[PDB]
Order: structure tokens, then C-alpha cells, then sequence
């Protein structure tokens, strides 16, 4: 009845002997931390900015980082040592304004020590530092993307405004693991107002350094064939007299089959990232927010019509179910009636007996109306299901937002009402089949590997710790033959003249969609191609291209391949010196 | 009839009398100065008055001012003014109260005498003063005023800790209720709330904990001998003004004085009054413990200010008026 009384007049006891110690600590053991050097002098608390990340690719090119802002602001208008102040800056003359104002911004490395030393240390003349995102090596914004202050909203979140948050792609994705430690230091201020001692309280984390997947040199090839492509596009536009058109939509992928590292990934129109981080607010940017078109949106992540690509998984479905030996025989007769409708080739006259590797060769589309026209109402539920299991259906892995790929079931159709006519369209990628190229791009590295399903990440290592790559298997019993045709095309098929004579044993297979809103002569222009077929001496390489509207496929994708493949396994063009 | 514990007045004078000493670099406001000495006068004559009472009449309101206080509290939500985001004062001019006081001083009576039966330990020992804690601290958690709320659960505790005594029972039962509330409060926490409470925590975010973040360097300025408030923070201002030897003679004056509030406690031989002087000196004790814990950059922030230091209308007027009636059943400890 008394034994619990005791307890509490020991318990606050020892309580009050922890707040004697923790007073001790501040006291004594932190005395040196709060100095004041014998006078009444107040003592000020400030953070400290965090600095954010570095984000750099392999092989270390940084693609971004920040430093200082250096500028010469001056108020007064007092001539201190104006003669070699003049000749320096250039201005001949000291503008007399009123309010504080801004001389040379962005002071260079060699400028700075010499205006240190006619600065003075005077009331007028000083050096504002202000932090800045910088891209040294600028890549795709609608990868790389760009840098905010924190929004209002965000603020409530416990960021303060001096705080840059990412929008970005890529920069969301790394937000969390770039951002550092806002820290907070107090310094001794004397009664004439100078600094004194500083001293941390709250050691401020600079953030981690991401190591991306990315090779800056294939990042400048694969965002330079964008542009010829248009020169392209606008040569294929002008033969169906439709405008120039001379905007360069579409977005490219290059990436390696094996580890599943992404090594060239672009976008167009993309941006340049520096401009919403370095100035206060830009101008230029606030009309890249209201564009009609689509400059900040990432092309290589976003659902668009397939069509001839799609066919190698169309391919793939009808050998693992059992539809057709590798060894079939299908004449590519240039019309075939399925019942209702004449189903149109992309020829006009008759091809010849082909097999699935002649098939996927010469892109015959009468192969898959006639292989299909067996069991065509069973094959749509059973060709999503190997499509879904080669990469098409679900997600790709990859940090930067990526947008859903719709494939078509009976049961999609139910909820979206099913006709059998639709199978025969859908097995090309015309019944609303969207794909992104980064899935694309994905089902392309399967095959070339021959089972594995890597995992695509920009990713290669965040700060030290190398990210390892998650693979996954696919059961495919007759591979090669989808090998053999993906270099039949390139060695017999579309890709005959570009990549015939080209060094590299190169396979894949060219692309064509008819658009959905008038069908009238202006395709999506794809292409996927794979690396070194036979066992050649260079390192594998995935390369897809994908062009809005651009057309001719075999005419403006199918050399943007060819120009990153030139550029990653080094081939030299008219270079006879 | 002069049988007080005289060692008890003292503890409390030398405090108070340290309080207005710190109230002169604190507050230096003149005006303030006034209707803090013009408190203690308050103070005393209330005390003085409370003496010409008798413990059986102290223990017979203890059930109408449990009843009158819940019609305070209730009634405080209505007709009262917010000071700080919370309606919890009655101020019709120069009045001041508050009715968390009579609250803390009602339930104290109440929960001693209905406790002085024995507690059913197997399931209803946490029954009949949980009826009786959840009507206070949920009329309190409607202001909202979370640092008076923690000062009544730690009294209620206190009590049931000297009766009950459920060790084996109770701390399980701590262990899942303070796992089981947060998993429902954290998801349902807005981003707002959720960074507050994270901020109340680890107290470095300058733009809400600077002040109290300057409080920890504040303090350890002198050793060997600007702040938010004078209220919230009398401790701050008197730790850095007199160094560290001073800051033990303060945390030896409350030592002392938590030492004999629990030293009486034991002379006296009846039950409720062992309940209601456990109460009211747990009470006190964890005010103080906090109070100073939120100083030393330990406890976090609840807005509670430090008796016998404090600048206040009513708190000082309150708080002797509690110590006059611990000294009125220590005197009436053996008379029935």
C-alpha cells in the first residue's frame, strides 16, 4: 500500500536528475558551442541549403548538378574604383537606378578572384551566390525533365521554397534519394553586426549521386536521328500532299537485351532542362506548359497503335499454342476474303509459299489472316496471354512514369459487344492493341536473348550501391525461328537496302499503323532491331524508333536505327583519310 | 492549531519568491509585475479561506464538483474565448478562470473517494475510473488542449497505480494500446497533420521550431553562474540568465518539493487520502517534468507552463489553492 508511492518519489527523482544531466550537457559539455566572447552579442540561427544530388550516366558525364550564382548588385551609385571596373565589365558606364539592381550575372571562374579584389568589402559592391540546377550535358527533357521551387501545395508538406522539387521523369523517380538534409546552423553575431564563429547543429546531408544507365554518346545520337527522320517525314508527307508537318514527333529507345540496362532513351520536341531551373521565372518555359502539342510528355512511355511490330508477338503466340509448325506452308496471296470483308496485303501481287520465318521476313500480312482464320475466337484470348507474358500488357520497370498498354481481350470487349472480324485486326495491331515503345522495345529483348525478360531501369547505381537487375523467364520452346526471320527481314526483308550491307548481323522487323483518325497515307513509322545475330565480337544492343504519323516505317525508322546502331558499335561512314 | 508541515510552506515560498525575482527580467511589463503580485495575494487569502474547512465536507463535494466541472467544461465549448486555437477560459472582464483547474481538483476528490472500495482487478479495474476520465479529457480534447489532457490521464494513472496496481495487466495493455492507435491514426492523418506530428517529434523545422529549437541554445548560454514567450518558457529565461549552479538549486527547490507533497502522503493513514495526495502531487510533478523536458530540447512541445515560475491569472491562484487543500488533510490525516 506504500511500496508504489516510493517508486513515483523515485521516479521523479531520477527524472529530474536526467533533466540535471541533460541541463549539464548543454552547460558544460557545450559551453565551447555557445561562446560570446565576453560581450552582449545575440546569436542568430539559420539553415543551411541542402544540396541536391548529382545525377551523372555511366562512365561519369554528369547530366546535372548544382552550383553557385554569382552576381554584382550595387546600390548607391558611388564610384569606389570605377576605372578598372569599366574595362572589365564592359558597360563603359554605371547605370544610376534606384533600386537595387544586377551587374554581370553568371561571373565566370577567372572574373570572380578580380572583382574580389576591387570589391573591397564596401557597402555597394558585393557578390550575391544563389544555388541553381545545372545540366552540364543536357539530355531529352522528357526523360531528364526539369526542376521547380516548391509549389504551395508542397509547402504544407514540409518543404520549404528554397527547396527544388522535380516534376521530372526522371527527376521524380530520384526526388527522394537526391533531396539532402536542409540543415540548421546558429552563428554569434557582435554588436557591430559581424559573423563571429559559426556553428552546426544540424549537419547537412549533400544528398546521393545516381549513376544512370545512359551513355551521353548514344543520348546525342539518338535525339540527332529524331531530326533527320523529319527530314525524312517531310519527304514521305510531301508524296501524299499532306503539310510538311515539320514538328519531329515521335521518340527513340536503345537499350542493352543481356544486363536490361536502357543505354539511349529520347523524345521530341523535347526541351532544354536548364531553362525552368537557372532563371527565376523564364518566360519561354510558362509557353512550353500551354503548348498544343505535347514537348514535355515522354513519347517512349506512351500507348500508341503498333501495328506491324506487334506481328512478332502474333508470331510468337501461334507457335507456343501449337496453331503452326516452324515448317508451315501459307501462299501471301495479295487479297484474301475472310467472310465479310476483303483483307487487304500491303502488296498487290502474289508472293510466294512462306513459312514463320519467311513470314515475319518479308512482313507478309496474309500469313497471319490465314493462320489466324483457323480458330479465330479462341487465338484474341490466347494471343493476350502471351503478349502480356512477353512484356506488352503489364509494366516495365522503369523509374520515370509510364502509362498503361491496352491489350484486347473477349473480356475487355465485354466490358468496353465482341464480333470475329475484329481478331483479324487485332492480330496486326489494328483493333486498338496500344503499346508503348518502351514495352516494344522490351519484347524485342526477350526474343533476342531467347527466354530471359530483363527488367528495364535508367538506374545503374544509386550513391555506391550498385543496383542489381531482376530477371524472369518466359517458356518459349522454338526461339531461333523468330531469330532467323527478324534477320531474314533485315537480310531479305523491308531492311534489305539499309542494313543488307551493314557490318553487323542485324535482325528485326519494321512497323507501319494505320492512324485511327483518317487512314490516309500517314503511318506510325516503326521499327524495332536487335543486335549481333551471329556471335560477332561487339556487345548486344536493342534499338526501337517510333515516329507520330511520320510514315514509312522502312523509309524514316528504319534508318534512325541504323544511325544509333552506327553510333554504338562505331561505324565509320565516308572516312577514307 | 499549528500542526502544518512548515517544511512544506517553505519549499513552496522559496519558489514563488524566485518566481517574481525571474519575473523581473521576464516580463519586465510593470503592468504585468501587477496583476501577478495581486494573483498572489488572491492565492493566499483563497488557501487561508480553504483552511476554515474540514476534510469530511473536502470529500463530501467531491461527486458535485466532479458533476459542476463537466458542466464547465461542456459549457466552455459554448460561451468561452479562444486564446490560441481553443475556447478554455471564462473572462468577463477582470475575471479569469479556467475550468480545466477545477477538473483536475474535482476528479482528484472524486476518483479517491469512489476508489476507496475495492476495484473488481479481473476486468471492471479499469472500468469505473475510465467512466470517470473519459467524460473530462474528452470535453478537453474538444478545445482541443492536449497538454491538459496529458496531466489528467497521468493523475487518473497515478491513482490506480497506488489501489489497483494491475503491473502484469496494465503495462500489456499500454504496450497494445499504444500500437493499436497509431496504426488508425497515421493512415487517416492528413499530410498536414501527419508533418505536424513528425515535426512535434524531431523538433528540427525552423519555420514552427525555431523559437523552441533557440530555447536548447538559449538555455546554454551561461554556465557557472529571442526566447518565444515568458510563459511557456519561464525556465529558459532563469536557466540562461544564471548559469548551471543555479539551474540545480531550481531543480533541487521542485525535488524538495515533490519529495515532501509524496513524504506527507505516506503519514497520512487513510486510503482516499493517499489517492487524492498521490494525485495531486503526480499532478504537479508531471507538469514539471514536461515543462522543463520541452526547455531541455527532452519532452515535446505541449503547451504547459511551469508552476511557482509561471506568469498567471488563475494557475497561481489554482495551484495554491490545491496546496492549501493538501495541507488541509494532512492536519485532518487522524481526526475523522
Amino acid at each position: 500500500g506504500t511500496g508504489r508511492i516510493h517508486a513515483l518519489a523515485l521516479f521523479f527523482a531520477l527524472a529530474l536528475f536526467l533533466l540535471g544531466l541533460r541541463a549539464w550537457q548543454l552547460q558544460v559539455l557545450e559551453y565551447e558551442r555557445y561562446a560570446l566572447r565576453s560581450q552582449g552579442n545575440y546569436l542568430k540561427t539559420e539553415d543551411i541549403p541542402a544540396p541536391r544530388g548529382k545525377i551523372l550516366d555511366r562512365k561519369g558525364r554528369v547530366l546535372a548538378q548544382d552550383r553557385l550564382v554569382v552576381d554584382l548588385v550595387y546600390t548607391g551609385g558611388e564610384v569606389a574604383f570605377k576605372e578598372r571596373l569599366l574595362p572589365l565589365l564592359g558597360l563603359e558606364d554605371l547605370p544610376q537606378v534606384t533600386e537595387p539592381t544586377v551587374l554581370k550575372a553568371g561571373v565566370p571562374e577567372a572574373l570572380r578572384p578580380t572583382l574580389e579584389e576591387l570589391t573591397a568589402g564596401q557597402k555597394n559592391l558585393y557578390l550575391r551566390e544563389r544555388i541553381e540546377r545545372y545540366y552540364p550535358n543536357p539530355i531529352s527533357g522528357p526523360v531528364m525533365g526539369y526542376v521547380l521551387r516548391a509549389n504551395a501545395a508542397q509547402v504544407k508538406q514540409g518543404y520549404s521554397p528554397e527547396e527544388e522539387v522535380g516534376q521530372a521523369g526522371l527527376e521524380a523517380a530520384l526526388e527522394p534519394y537526391l533531396r539532402g538534409k536542409r540543415g540548421v546552423r546558429a552563428v554569434e553575431v557582435n554588436v557591430r553586426g559581424e559573423r563571429l564563429r559559426e556553428t552546426v547543429l544540424e549537419e547537412p546531408t549533400p544528398g546521393q549521386d545516381v549513376v544512370l544507365t545512359l551513355d551521353l554518346a548514344l543520348q546525342r545520337a539518338a535525339e540527332k536521328a529524331l531530326e533527320e527522320a523529319l527530314a525524312d517525314i517531310n519527304a514521305g508527307r510531301r508524296l501524299n500532299g499532306l503539310p510538311e508537318e515539320k514538328q519531329v514527333k515521335g521518340a527513340i529507345v536503345a537499350l542493352d537485351p543481356t544486363t536490361g540496362e536502357v543505354l539511349a532513351m529520347a523524345s521530341a520536341p523535347s526541351f532544354d532542362p536548364n531553362l525552368f531551373a537557372k532563371r527565376p521565372v523564364p518566360e519561354e518555359a510558362k509557353a512550353l506548359l500551354e503548348d498544343k502539342n505535347l514537348p514535355l510528355l515522354n513519347r517512349a512511355v506512351q500507348p500508341y497503335t503498333p501495328g506491324s511490330t506487334f506481328k512478332l508477338a502474333t508470331s510468337y503466340a501461334l507457335l507456343e499454342e501449337g496453331y503452326v509448325t516452324p515448317a508451315t506452308t501459307y501462299r501471301c496471296s495479295p487479297y484474301i476474303v475472310f467472310g465479310g470483308q476483303v483483307r487487304r496485303n500491303w502488296a498487290s501481287r502474289d508472293m510466294g509459299p512462306m513459312t514463320v520465318r519467311e513470314a515475319i521476313a518479308w512482313s507478309c500480312n496474309t500469313w497471319y489472316y490465314q493462320a489466324v482464320a483457323q480458330d479465330p475466337l479462341g487465338f484474341v484470348d490466347r494471343l493476350a496471354r502471351r503478349a502480356r507474358l512477353l512484356g506488352l500488357g503489364e509494366a516495365t520497370g522503369l523509374e520515370v512514369a509510364e502509362k498503361t498498354g491496352l491489350l484486347p481481350t473477349r473480356a475487355w470487349k465485354r466490358e468496353a459487344p465482341w464480333y470475329p472480324g475484329e481478331t483479324l485486326s487485332v492480330a496486326i495491331g489494328q483493333g486498338a492493341v496500344l503499346a508503348t515503345p518502351a514495352q516494344i522495345a522490351r519484347m524485342l529483348a526477350t526474343i533476342a536473348t531467347g527466354g530471359n525478360k530483363p527488367a528495364l531501369h535508367l538506374v545503374k547505381a544509386i550513391g555506391g550501391v550498385p543496383v542489381q537487375p531482376r530477371w524472369e523467364k518466359v517458356p518459349g520452346r522454338y526461339w531461333k525461328v523468330l531469330q532467323e526471320g527478324l534477320r531474314k527481314t533485315v537480310s531479305e526483308g523491308t531492311a534489305r537496302f539499309v542494313l543488307g550491307e551493314f557490318p553487323v548481323p542485324t535482325g528485326g522487323k519494321t512497323g507501319t499503323a494505320e492512324t485511327p483518325g483518317k487512314r490516309r497515307g500517314l503511318e506510325h513509322a516503326w521499327y524495332m532491331g536487335y543486335g549481333p545475330t551471329d556471335g560477332s565480337p561487339y556487345p548486344p544492343l536493342v534499338v526501337v524508333a517510333f515516329f507520330e504519323n511520320g510514315g514509312e516505317g522502312s523509309r524514316v525508322a528504319l534508318p534512325a536505327v541504323r544511325k544509333v546502331m552506327a553510333a554504338y558499335w562505331g561505324i565509320k561512314g565516308s572516312l577514307e583519310v | 492549531w499549528l500542526a502544518y508541515d512548515w517544511g512544506l510552506v517553505f519549499l513552496v515560498a522559496a519558489i514563488v519568491a524566485l518566481g517574481f525575482v525571474n519575473l523581473g527580467s521576464a516580463a519586465p511589463d510593470p503592468v504585468l509585475l501587477y496583476r501577478q503580485s495581486v494573483a498572489l495575494g488572491l492565492g493566499l487569502l483563497l488557501a487561508f479561506l480553504l483552511q476554515f474547512l474540514s476534510r469530511r465536507r473536502l470529500f463530501g463535494l467531491a461527486y458535485p464538483l466532479y458533476g459542476a466541472s463537466l458542466l464547465l467544461l461542456a459549457l466552455v465549448l459554448v460561451v468561452g474565448r479562444e486564446i490560441n486555437g481553443a475556447r478554455a477560459w471564462f473572462v468577463l472582464g477582470p475575471l479569469q478562470f479556467q475550468p480545466l483547474e477545477l477538473a483536475k481538483l474535482g476528479l482528484l476528490l472524486a476518483l479517491a473517494k469512489a476508489l476507496e472500495g475495492r476495484p473488481i482487478a479481473r476486468v471492471w479495474d479499469y472500468a469505473l475510473p475510465a467512466l470517470l476520465t473519459l467524460p473530462v479529457v474528452g470535453l478537453l480534447l474538444l478545445q482541443p488542449d492536449l497538454g491538459g489532457a496529458l496531466v489528467v490521464l497521468f493523475g487518473v494513472f497515478v491513482v490506480v497505480f497506488v489501489r489497483g496496481l494491475p503491473w502484469r495487466h496494465l503495462l500489456v495493455g499500454l504496450f497494445a494500446l499504444a500500437l493499436l492507435v497509431p496504426t488508425a491514426v497515421w493512415p487517416n492523418l492528413k499530410p498536414y497533420q501527419r508533418e505536424r506530428v513528425l515535426i512535434v517529434l524531431d523538433p528540427y523545422r525552423d519555420p514552427l521550431g525555431q523559437g523552441f529549437q533557440v530555447i536548447q541554445s538559449t538555455i546554454a548560454i551561461g554556465s557557472g553562474g529571442i526566447p518565444f514567450r515568458h510563459t511557456d518558457f519561464v525556465f529558459s529565461v532563469w536557466a540562461e540568465e544564471w548559469g548551471f549552479v543555479g539551474v540545480v538549486g531550481l531543480l533541487g527547490l521542485y525535488g524538495l518539493l515533490l519529495a515532501r507533497l509524496f513524504a506527507l502522503a505516506l503519514a497520512c493513514p487513510r486510503l482516499s487520502d493517499r489517492l487524492f495526495l498521490s494525485g495531486f502531487a503526480g499532478m504537479l510533478g508531471f507538469q514539471v517534468v514536461v515543462n522543463l523536458g520541452v526547455a531541455l530540447g527532452v519532452m515535446p512541445v505541449t503547451g504547459l507552463t511551469l508552476p511557482l515560475f509561471s506568469y498567471g491569472g488563475s494557475s497561481l491562484i489554482a495551484t495554491l489553492a490545491g496546496l492549501g487543500l493538501v495541507l488541509l488533510v494532512h492536519r485532518d490525516r487522524y481526526q475523522d
